[PDB]
DNA sequence: CGGGAAAATCTCTAGCA
DNA sequence: ACTGCTAGAGATTTTCCCG
DNA sequence: CGGGAAAATCTCTAGCA
DNA sequence: ACTGCTAGAGATTTTCCCG
């Protein structure tokens, strides 16, 4: 508390995201989110791309996490709807898959894949994928000598790409990047859930009119009144539901 | 600089066990994380817990609840 | 020294005494008839 | 306490009386009766009443096979989080286990796998797979399923879920994947009120973040401490207590009798 | 709380999410999420975590068969005392069980016998034997060995003792009788630090003595009490508390609001 | 009223709902499909 | 006459259990013994225990120890 | 305490047993035993009788508890040492058998019976048995029509005799009598055990010479000094082992 | 500070076969 | 030298909320 | 009243198959 | 309308004993 004005000034002078203001000034994320949302002027993690490539006369189904570059690939006996549905069901069970982007191939348009997406609650919409396939083929060629079957080589290539290839802004691997992105998405979901929980109530302070509730503390209550954020003690404030 | 990093590392929560009690001890505070030991603070008590007995998380619900704030 | 009596592996018959080479949190390493064995402390008694 | 001891010893050799009976019937103190019982091999038939604790490090997975409707299901669980992976395999063999394990190692940072001594887990093929993927192999004490207690428990959980959703799938493999999904994302509880998926994400991200933060602190902060001996290395000072390390030994001491240089 | 409920119900029908997951993911209060879970038959797969308690009245014996070296051992235990009787029988049949039971009933006051639903215990011959000896028969819930816990435990104990003395006898029947002796007279502990034989003697003698004393007291003492309802019968008065019986109901009341006539 | 779901006898499959006729210290008596059964409370859930 | 018999009946020791706890409660004093209930005194507390949960003994070792004497 | 003089006077005027003095005046059994044993002027439970009877060309082994009249009878295939040894082992396991009296028959003198008596710690020494056999035959004849085999009738007769035949001083059954006798024997054994435990210590009171220890209470110590029993406060007395 | 509902923590079980 | 655990069903104990 | 050994009570497990 | 228990291995807590 007693830092909301500093947060507003810093937002005006930098237009920083709510995370920066919450961390630097040590404010609850709800308060910072309300502050950033108020200024009108200043106003992905679950998306995957599916494709089928061919190598050595065998079909490899490849899934790319667009935001991270994290790859999951499998050799499938045939390029059929059943195999794609099973692969997608596995992926959904192992990662929070929200949307899948395909290329209108018959297997992806099959009713089996539609059923799998419906049960898993996944949305389907018909150059990252091609470059990814190119790099996967490169790694498979590099490691083809250490294996005996194509599927083992494909899994080794997935391992190398996801955890042994480092490069980018911070020099992290795809696995670390996807873990970080999913963690951030969980943070965002929790923030939204608590905003939903809190926004259903109203606060009367000192008696003034109804005001939006933002945060409840041990001995302090942070509220918003006509685009103005204020701190009031609990004894002086009454919280109700309407 | 150093203080910010120390506060961040102290934002993490630790659930641990003692050598003879199967129930997991509640969310203690993290002070130091080593290769094989974690030094935690649990209600003004400083304990050294072996790595294999500690689960270290940044509980995101509580982080978004603002509980870390004074 | 220590005498250890233990229930080896799916055999309901208790054995021992065996020398206690090592004692851990939930297991012990013993030597019986010049054979080293690893036994859960649930399945061992040390005297 | 000599003739009583002799009579008690003969009585025990015949009947193996417990120490209370001998103490009562031969005017013996409890210590000597207990010594009589303890010196008899034939009366040592019970291990100490306790349980150990399995390793729960962030990099350990527990693997096991289970059976359902005449088919083999390979199951892995991330111990720290309870996050499971599973799949039907045609045969309970080392090749299928190694393929499963290479898959797992390419999707999560598997440092160690802990399993029972089933033939598939002890095969040379799985050993080669672990060697390639940089995975350490730990085997529990034979015929001690408690050593794999986590994954065994998950075998019970997965099967349960499989029974809840068996009528939504024609094939058992689809039901297995459905149950994996349900467990990893649709069941909340335990540490943090998380689901297993969010819990594993949090655990791994926390591992990376705390590692980086501690590395930065060590790079910036460096000091030596003398306490009630050698020049130990400080780890955290505050609240009237100082934590130090001296020859791979971490000790917490009060602020008194501790100088920081 | 009506929009979230429908989505939670659909999500549950597909996945059978537990109440925590639904409360988290659909902004639901715990009560409504729990109601959703409770209204689903497919999610009721666990009984309440507790144990009952077996009858321990002075007249109840628990009987069971056990097997050793390809031979059948019939075992009875006096529940209140832990006193056991046992013998090898050639066949696990109703005739031998009834002979054993008639023998037991002629040596101790057996009022009731509690057994599992093995065919020998449900035979008409054993029923006739119990009818002749004035013995009430109780059968546990089928495939619930816990209902016979005591005797089951004693089976384990008996076998253990047999293993301790099996080398002192050539035949298994002799070893069984040796083990019965050892348990009944050479093992002390439990209530009163007794052996099982001493404990059963004490239990039976106390039963007779207390019955006679209470009968004499009732013959001598007779009074009526009014508390708060009717002329209850006093049982024990003193120490600022009165115990009364009214309509076959026993009530303990403070000395206040209680008049003795 | 009460709904009771129970595990009957050596059958790992849970059944119910059944009416709760009686509740004891460690067991219950229920009626499922016009059939009266006695189940340990360990093997039953009442709602 | 009556007092002697009452004292004798109160010399007996009772070990009992509560409806939900499996461990046996220590040697309470016996006050009244009925067909289906026993009224006992356990540290100035008067409890009615069902017959099927009570083991009533005259611990002979204690009786010879003189512990029943004032 | 403060009743030793009354106990001594009662013993002098009646020479009653220690149980009566302990119960009437509420004294520890050790003190009453010492008092009764002091006067020189005033200075079985485990005994069994074995026999073999014959009926309908079958051998019935009968054991009688002499003190109580309680019978244990079986039908044995042959009058052999092995059968007798097994019967004796069973009896010893079920009751505290200390001695058995036999009629010098070959089975009772067999090495098998000697081994059984040695393992069970039973002593063998070679008009109650005959009368009990007659009563057993009478009961068997009375109930022979209710059974089909002789062994069942024998067990029914044992039941009737032990628990359904009442008669004597108090109209008690044989089972009740044997239970009472064995309870009294346990009482006696415990009294002897505590006397043995206590006799190994000496007491110095107020400092006088060593005195025999009889009872150590919570606030007093009862001792004997030259055929005189006295009570001493705990503080004024010291107990040692010689 | 006083009660009551709610939330949290505690106790205990089967099944993993 | 390695090691029972998991998640659900009730029970009981704090904790929050309006006077 | 102060410590230490002993006794008692408490906690927990396998096996009953 | 019926029902886990037993006995042993350590752990921990009272209780007694001499100053
Ligand atoms: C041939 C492989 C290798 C050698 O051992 C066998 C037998 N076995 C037995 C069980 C088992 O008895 N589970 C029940 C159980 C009991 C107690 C507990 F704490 C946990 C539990 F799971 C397994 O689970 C299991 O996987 C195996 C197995 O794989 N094998
Ligand atoms: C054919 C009869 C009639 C129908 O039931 C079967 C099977 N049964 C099984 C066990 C058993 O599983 N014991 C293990 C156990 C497990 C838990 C516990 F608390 C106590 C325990 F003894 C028995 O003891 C037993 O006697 C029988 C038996 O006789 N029968
Ligand atoms: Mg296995
Ligand atoms: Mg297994
Ligand atoms: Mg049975
Ligand atoms: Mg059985
Ligand atoms: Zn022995
Ligand atoms: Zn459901």
């Amino acid at each position: 508390l007693d830092g909301i004005d500093k947060a507003q000034e810093e937002h005006e002078k930098y237009h920083s995201n709510w995370r920066a203001m919450a961390s630097d000034f040590n404010l609850p994320p709800v308060v910072a989110k309300e502050i950033v949302a108020s200024c009108d002027k200043c106003q992905s993690p679950g998306i995957w791309q599916l494709d089928c490539t061919h190598l050595e006369g065998k079909v490899i189904l490849v899934a790319v996490h667009v935001a991270s570059g994290y790859i999951e690939a499998e050799v499938i006996p045939a390029e059929t709807g059943q195999e794609t549905a099973y692969f997608l069901l596995k992926l959904a069970g192992r990662w929070p898959v929200k949307t899948v982007h395909t290329d209108n191939g018959s297997n992806f348009t099959s009713t089996t894949v539609k059923a799998a997406c419906w049960w898993a609650g996944i949305k389907q919409e018909f150059g990252v994928i091609e470059s990814m396939n190119k790099e996967l083929k490169k790694i498979i060629g590099q490691v083809r000598d250490q294996a005996e079957h194509l599927k083992t080589a494909v899994q080794m290539a997935v391992f190398i790409h996801n955890f042994k290839r480092k490069g980018g802004i911070g020099g992290y691997s795809a696995g670390e990047r996807i873990v970080d992105i999913i963690a951030t998405d969980i943070q965002t979901k929790e923030l939204q859930k608590q905003i939903t929980k809190i926004q259903n109530f109203r606060v009367y302070y000192r008696w003034k009119g109804p005001a939006k509730l933002l945060w409840k503390g041990e001995g302090a209550v942070v509220i918003q009144d006509n685009s103005d954020i204020k701190v009031v003690p609990r004894r002086k404030a009454k919280i109700i539901r309407d | 600089e150093l203080q910010k990093q120390i506060t961040k590392i102290q934002n993490f929560r630790v659930y641990y066990r003692d050598s003879r009690d199967p129930v997991w001890k509640g969310p203690a505070k993290l002070l130091w994380k080593g290769e094989g030991a974690v030094v935690i603070q649990d209600n003004s008590d400083i304990k050294v817990v072996p790595r294999r007995k500690a689960k270290i998380i940044r509980d995101y619900g509580k982080q978004m609840a603002g509980d870390d704030c004074v | 020294n220590f005498r250890v009596y233990y229930r080896d592996s799916r055999d309901p018959v208790w054995k021992g005494p065996a020398k206690l080479l090592w004692k851990g949190e939930g297991a012990v390493v013993i030597q019986d008839n010049s054979d080293i064995k690893v036994v859960p402390r649930r399945k061992a008694k040390i005297i």
